[PDB]
RNA sequence: UUAGGCGGCCACAGCGGUGGGGUUGCCUCCCGUACCCAUCCCGAACACGGAAGAUAAGCCCACCAGCGUUCCGGGGAGUACUGGAGUGCGCGAGCCUCUGGGAAACCCGGUUCGCCGCCACC
RNA sequence: AGUGCAAGAGCAAAAGAUAGCUUGACAGUGUUCUUCCCAACGAGGAACGCUGACGCGAAAGCGUGGUCUAGCGAACCAAUU
RNA sequence: CCUGUCAAACUCCAAACUUACAGACGCCGUUUGACGCGGGGAUUCCGGUGCGCGGGGUA
């Protein structure tokens, strides 16, 4: 189904799972990527992915831009280049679907996703001077997949 | 409303702060308000009685004589004058 | 002491903002009224902001305005200097301007409406949706601000 | 004490000095209350009433003010007693109070008891209190029969300093006998 | 200062702790007077299902009573150090055990502004075996 | 108040900690069970009787801020949110301007180790 | 923690626990709120009195059933006091 | 210890705002009698829209 259906914050907060039942899992891998035994601050460059419109991102929207974000690193620092890359965002709110007609209408639950205001960071990658470019490129692809539009953002580092 | 009780939706103002928790001091559950006198209404979630219905919490109104050693007030619902049967431990004087 | 002058009509206007200028003694657009400048009065013209156009006239201004519309509690008669003088508590117009703007006596207390019904004024205002500091004729003026709208209301 | 959320005891509950429960019915009465409390060596009696700032005292008696009258005996038994309580409630029938409810703090209504023998002596002393005859001690026990029937067990003087050998509960007759004399000095 | 600091023994509590009693009989002997039941709280599966129900008794002894009771039951044991309390308690065996503390202890076990007892003033492991081993055998 | 009793507010009073204080005065601990009374067993407690001793507890006095709490400064912040108005902007979600209000977290620095009433009392 | 049962709320020298005693889960008649905010409407419910008779307690006092909000039914007719 | 996020049926906090009563100003009433009381007569109990706040629903 579109994002179309969920992208919007409107609904109430609904994340209390003491009274919402058959909630699905999340099909997100990690939120914590690269050498995450290693401190953040070890690092001299510091760029994060800022959503810039306040919405809603279905967990297989977390997934597929993680994925397709962090697999271009690996594929460009290798499977244990130093860098640790983080996706600060769950998702608790619950989406529902009503799937009778308008009649006993509340849905059923069938997916989550996490809320973002304008402004925050969705990803946030630490790497060597050197790795910049790679990870902006990364950047570049995980906001491809997620239905705002961004700002790849560099923090720690004036190495231009 | 779900259902129509008198505690219904008193959740909020019938509880207490933590801290105001246990019993309620005794010097106001045995003062002595006079005919005349303003009052204000409120219900302390320490003290089971005395009280009167939740939706009067908040009025204010003027003592007219006592039942026992409940107070009768007498306040308006909206454009309508009851009077209600309250004890001091729910009453503090206006002013 | 401040001038009050409706701008915008009562058709859509929330009732207890209409209330209000009928409190302040108008009920009319274009209706001017002075009102001191207190606690009391200043909640009120704060609720009436964006309907009205208020601020401090120069004592000249506001001698014009009273000349020119100013009247009896009842009937046509000119309150002009001579009028003043046979019915205030002052000599002339300047006299009576000066009370007011010190706010030590009003229209009423002195046998004069509470409402001073201006002319539309010549040249336009500068529009009824947007406040001053937009280019507006809402809300509050500067003494030179006001004195031009009473003035081309005159 | 651990976090905003805690709860602190009212003061003198946690110095665990007033009975609230018990303060709470003890003022419904609207009567004055007479407190009546206790020392290792001595024996309180006071008439207090409801204040907007606190409870005010109109009149007590002290076991320790009784020898202003005599009283060469010790000052922590029931003659004491019975005698402190007469003694306030004298000055109390003085200060315009006639009626009042006992009020016997943290102590325990054992019967026989001083506190109650304080009630005795207040209602003596002309004071409207509700109470239980036969919840007081015996008018010997309150003259203090007691104490001398001990020291007759003697071999060695029950009083170590010298007021008697035998005792003398007459003393306490003698006592009584000074404060219900209308000449006193209250 | 010492002497209001020296230690004492405030009780010696002799139980059985059986399970359903006629054993009574032989602490009431031991000891020099009566006992007390003892229920139990909360259902088991060893048959101790009943909440309120004779399981035990026990012996609360204070002054002499609790001395003439030691100067023979202590005999029947080797003190150890693990075996104390961090209040400076201690129990050995039929259980006996002992309660140590310093004079004023009536403050906090009284009705009228009761208090517990400071910890500077409560007593010792140490202070404990040092009291007890000072009276007729040894301490670990 | 050279140590007491009854309270009001009910943590600004809590938690923890340091120093000081009592020969016939006070409060205690303390000493002791013939009695009133008492322990489903224990004068432990309760109750009663009492001073040989003590200031180690408690308590009272003076003080410490590490924790908790109260209030204040400076910063966060006139931010977030918001009552009234707009032929202002935006595909829209939503945003902005004017007017009237106005946080919360957190940080730094102060405050707080109770205040007050009645009575009795070298 | 416990407090019979939803949920929310109250409670610590207690509203919980233990023990003991007791039948106020009493008769009669009301005031007030609720049912039905405001704003009329029955049964039902509750709060708070009085009269009478009682229980407990030293006493103040507490007991108009269960800590509070669900557990309820007209006229006609029958049985019953 | 450090580090990453949340809540219609969470809350150590906490607005704007709504609300009881009272005073003050304003406005109103005392020949236009308000506020209030008693009585006669209704109509009405398919509503809709904009804006703010909403709950449901892909809409
Ligand atoms: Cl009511
Ligand atoms: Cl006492
Ligand atoms: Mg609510
Ligand atoms: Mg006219
Ligand atoms: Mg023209
Ligand atoms: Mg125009
Ligand atoms: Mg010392
Ligand atoms: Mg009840
Ligand atoms: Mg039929
Ligand atoms: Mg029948
Ligand atoms: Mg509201
Ligand atoms: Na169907
Ligand atoms: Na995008
Ligand atoms: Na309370
Ligand atoms: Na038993
Ligand atoms: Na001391
Ligand atoms: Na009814």
């Amino acid at each position: 189904k579109p994002a179309s259906m969920y992208r919007d914050i409107d609904k109430p907060a609904y994340t209390r799972r003491e009274y919402i039942t058959g909630i699905p899992g999340s099909k997100i891998a990690q939120h914590k990527m690269g050498r995450k035994q290693k401190d953040a601050d070890d690092y001299p460059v510091q760029i994060s992915l800022i959503v810039e419109e306040t919405v809603q991102l279905r967990h297989g929207s977390l997934e597929a831009s993680r994925l397709s974000a962090n697999r271009h690193l690996i594929k460009e620092l290798g499977e244990e280049g130093d860098y640790k890359m983080t996706l600060r965002k769950f998702p608790h709110q619950v989406l529902r679907e009503n799937k009778d007609g308008m009649r006993a209408a509340f849905g059923k639950i069938v997916g989550t996703a996490a809320r973002v205001q304008a402004g925050e960071q969705l990803f946030t990658a630490y790497c060597n001077v050197e790795d910049a470019e790679h990870v902006k490129e990364a950047f570049r692809r995980a906001y491809n997949k997620i239905t705002p539009s961004c700002r790849i953002d560099s923090s720690p580092a004036g190495n231009a | 409303p779900s259902s129509n009780g008198p505690l219904e939706g008193t959740r909020g103002k019938l509880k207490n702060k933590p801290r105001d928790r246990g019993t309620s001091p005794p010097q106001r559950a045995v003062e002595e308000f006079d005919d005349g006198e303003k009052v204000h209404l409120k219900i302390d979630p320490s003290v089971p009685n005395g009280r009167f219905h939740p939706r009067f919490d908040g009025q204010t109104g003027t003592v007219e004589g006592k039942q026992g050693d409940a107070y009768k007030v007498d306040i308006v619902d909206g454009g309508k004058e009851k009077t209600i049967i309250v004890t001091a431990a729910h009453l503090r004087r206006q002013e | 002491m401040h001038a009050l002058v409706q701008l915008r009509g009562e058709v859509n206007m929330h009732t207890d903002i209409q209330d209000t200028l009928e409190m302040l003694n108008i009920h009319h657009v274009n209706h001017c009224t002075l009102v001191p400048e207190t606690d009391a009065y200043r909640g009120m013209v704060a609720k009436v902001n964006d309907f009205v156009a208020f601020g401090e006239p120069s004592q000249e201004t506001l001698e014009t305005v009273l000349a020119t519309r100013a009247e009896p509690l009842e009937g046509d008669a000119d309150v002009d200097d001579e009028w003043v003088a046979e019915h205030t508590d002052y000599d002339d117009i300047s006299g009576l301007a000066f009370a007011l703007l010190s706010e030590e006596t009003t229209l009423r207390e002195q046998g004069l409406s509470p409402t001073l019904r201006l002319h539309p004024p010549r040249g336009g205002h500068d529009g009824v949706k947007h406040p001053v500091k937009e280019g507006g004729q809402l809300g509050k003026h500067d003494t030179e601000g006001i004195d031009d709208l009473l003035e081309a209301m005159r | 004490a651990t976090g905003p959320r805690y709860k602190v005891p009212m003061r003198r509950r946690r110095e665990a000095r007033t009975d609230y429960h018990q303060r709470l019915r003890l003022l419904k009465s609207g009567k004055p209350r007479l407190v009546a409390r206790k020392s290792n060596k001595h024996v309180r009696a006071q008439l207090v009433t409801l204040g907007p700032n606190g409870d005010d005292t109109l009149a007590s008696a002290h076991s320790s003010d009784l020898a202003e009258y005599g009283w060469e005996a010790p000052t922590g038994n029931m003659p004491s007693a019975y005698l402190t309580g007469l003694l306030a409630g004298l000055r109390a029938q003085e200060a315009g109070v006639e009626e009042a409810v006992l009020d016997i703090g943290l102590n325990s209504p054992t019967p026989g008891s001083k506190v109650f023998a304080i009630q005795e002596g207040a209602i003596d002393a002309g004071l409207d209190i509700p109470h239980n005859d036969d919840v007081l001690a015996d008018w010997q026990r309150t003259r203090g029969a007691h104490i001398a029937e001990y020291d007759e067990q003697l071999e060695e003087p029950l009083y170590s300093g010298d007021f008697d050998a035998a005792d003398l509960p007459e003393h306490f007759d003698e006592l009584r006998e000074t404060l219900l004399d209308g000449d006193i000095e209250l | 200062f010492h002497e209001m600091r020296e230690p004492r023994i405030e009780k010696v509590v002799v139980h059985m702790g059986i399970g359903h009693a006629n054993a009574e009989d032989i602490l009431g002997e031991i000891t020099g007077q009566m006992p007390v039941r003892t229920k139990a709280k909360r259902t088991v599966g060893e048959f101790d299902i009943r909440e309120g129900d004779p399981i035990g008794a026990k012996v609360t002894l204070r002054d002499e009573m609790a001395e003439e009771f030691l100067q023979t039951a202590l005999p029947l044991a080797e003190l150890a150090t693990s075996q104390f309390d961090d209040t400076g308690n201690f129990s050995f065996g039929l259980d006996v055990t002992v309660n140590l503390v310093r004079p004023g202890y009536r403050v906090a076990k009284r009705d009228k502004a009761s208090r517990s007892i400071p910890t500077k003033h409560r007593l010792n492991p140490a202070d404990a075996v040092a009291f007890i081993e000072s009276t007729y055998d040894v301490e670990v």
